[PDB]
């Protein structure tokens, strides 16, 4: 057990861990294009109508 | 946060109504919930049958 998924180290008790093989979690960019568009909005409100979406 | 009343006190809401439901059914009725019947006056009285 103490070599199946242990990992030797190069002192036997260190004292500052690196970050390789000890599950440093990469969770996805999460990627949304946009709730509301920009270039929709910036032409009517300065001409004319007001809007709520 | 919608807001379907930016609502300003130039235009028209208050008077919208009026002018439109009198060319339906005429407002002189009879009615229950509504006050429907109109705030008038006697057409026999403001002129004269002296």
């Amino acid at each position: 057990q103490a070599a199946i998924t242990t990992t030797p180290r190069n002192n036997l008790n260190p004292r500052s861990w690196p970050a390789a093989l000890v599950y440093q979690e990469s969770p996805a960019p999460t990627t949304v294009v946009l709730p509301r568009d920009a270039q929709a909005e910036v032409q009517m409100t300065n001409s004319g109508a007001q809007l709520a979406g | 946060q919608l807001n379907a009343v930016v609502d300003l006190q130039d235009r028209n809401t208050e008077l919208s109504y009026q002018l439109l439901l009198d060319s339906i059914g005429d407002r002189t009725r009879y009615f229950s919930m509504w006050n429907q019947a109109v705030d008038s006056y006697d057409p026999d009285v403001r002129i004269i049958e002296n």
